[PDB]
């Protein structure tokens, strides 16, 4: 399958932002969410639909088939990507929106 | 956290990299290889299981991952174009993601 | 002519999880293997033997039926020689394999509307196991060098992982029930013949 994600967004800080990837055809719980600040190994955020341990003000998520996740903090000048977690040949991630604050 | 390894090489060189554990024994998880291209998303290039079956992905297909005690290996030949990238260790939960990553490392042709 | 009971394996009810597959012996009786073949209601018919037609005719001392359900996608690992969660920490085949394996989907039986929690996969497991071996322990994985003991959270995991077998799932990854037919043949009266 393939996973299709949406475009970048220029977002205002201190501003709740959403991003959303659609999966080819179903997925209902194989999605895992994923931080990655420019330079710096990319940090993981939400299972299915919980969080591990620190993005406690950037967790959401609502998939079937097409999940889409709900983060604000100024800190958050980086990229998001979506890995689709059981398709044990290809491990493949999502287009990976980038969002910027201004 | 984990460890780096070599640099730059000339092409199609016997490229290798490795890795080290922190807290954590690889010996028992699902340990990785993912690469980034440089101006690129992210990759998987190999993952090695607790029983010691390993797989690779369609591009690098020749790649050899290894795993031994705490130096987790990764080699190849056909150090190709697409082999200038970057580099990230990662012990997986195949329902709960690719956790805790090394600080990865660059190569190039 | 006492038929073998096939009825009670390819039509039961419940098929145990992955992990505590259900074995059954068939011996004593004659069995129609072709009728179950020539059904054609089955997604995939693969035999390691000799194909459906001239197995009917080669009496056998026993025919070992281990019935259970996975994922679609996973359904090409149950065959000697493959890797993966089930063919490592789940239902592991020998490389001398004789027998055959059927499988078909069965999205509607199995799925539930939410996607069924029943089923389950032992997911962490130290080292694989041995062919046609059986692994039920239920103990916290134990993973890295310090443990936790009963404790479920970092670094020692419940091993078994569920499955979300929800209505709408992609098709390799809506449930397939699975059963391979394990023949044997030894130094004894064959009683399982065509
Ligand atoms: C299960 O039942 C159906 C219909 O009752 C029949 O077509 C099928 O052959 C049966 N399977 C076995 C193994 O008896």
């Amino acid at each position: 399958q393939l996973t299709q994600s949406p475009s970048f967004l220029s977002a205002s800080v201190g501003d709740r932002v959403t991003i959303t990837c659609r999966a080819s055809q179903g997925i209902s719980n194989y999605l895992a969410w994923y931080q990655q600040k420019p330079g710096k190994a990319p940090k993981l955020l939400i299972y299915a639909a919980s969080t591990l341990q620190t993005g406690v003000p950037s967790r959401f998520s609502g998939s079937g088939s097409g999940t889409e996740f709900t983060l604000l903090q100024p800190e958050d000048f980086a990229t998001y990507y979506c890995q689709q977690l059981n398709s044990y040949p290809p491990l493949t991630f999502g287009g990976g929106s980038r969002v910027e604050i201004k | 956290l984990v460890e780096s390894g070599g640099g730059l090489v000339q092409p199609g060189g016997s490229l290798r990299l490795s890795c080290a554990a922190s807290g954590l024994t690889v010996s028992s998880n699902y340990m990785t290889w993912v690469r980034q291209a440089p101006g690129k998303g992210l990759e998987w290039v190999s993952v090695i299981y607790s029983g010691g079956s390993t797989f690779y992905a369609d591009s690098v297909k020749g790649r050899c991952t290894i795993s031994r005690h705490n130096t987790l290996y990764l080699q190849m030949n056909s150090l190709r174009a697409e082999d200038t990238a970057v580099y990230y260790c990662a012990r997986d939960l195949d329902y709960y993601g690719m956790d805790v990553w090394g600080q990865g490392t660059t190569v190039t042709v | 002519t006492n038929l073998c009971p096939f009825g009670e394996v390819f039509n039961a009810t419940r098929f145990a999880s992955v992990y505590a597959w259900n074995r059954k012996r068939i011996s004593n009786c004659v069995a129609d293997y072709s009728v179950l073949y020539n059904s054609a209601s089955f997604s995939t018919f693969k035999c390691y033997g000799v194909s459906p037609t001239k197995l009917n005719d080669l009496c056998f001392t026993n025919v070992y039926a281990d019935s259970f359900v996975i994922r679609g996608d996973e359904v090409r690992q149950i065959a000697p020689g493959q890797t993966g969660k089930i063919a490592d920490y789940n239902y592991k085949l020998p490389d001398d394999f004789t027998g055959c394996v059927i499988a078909w989907n069965s999205n509607n039986l199995d799925s539930k509307v939410g996607g069924n929690y029943n089923y389950l996969y032992r997911l962490f497991r130290k080292s694989n196991l041995k062919p046609f071996e059986r692994d039920i322990s239920t103990e916290i994985y134990q993973a890295g060098s310090t443990p936790c003991n009963g404790v479920e959270g970092f670094n020692c995991y419940f091993p078994l992982q569920s499955y979300g077998f929800q209505p709408t799932n992609g098709v390799g990854y809506q449930p397939y029930r699975v059963v391979v037919l394990s023949f044997e043949l030894l130094h004894a009266p064959a009683t399982v013949c065509g």
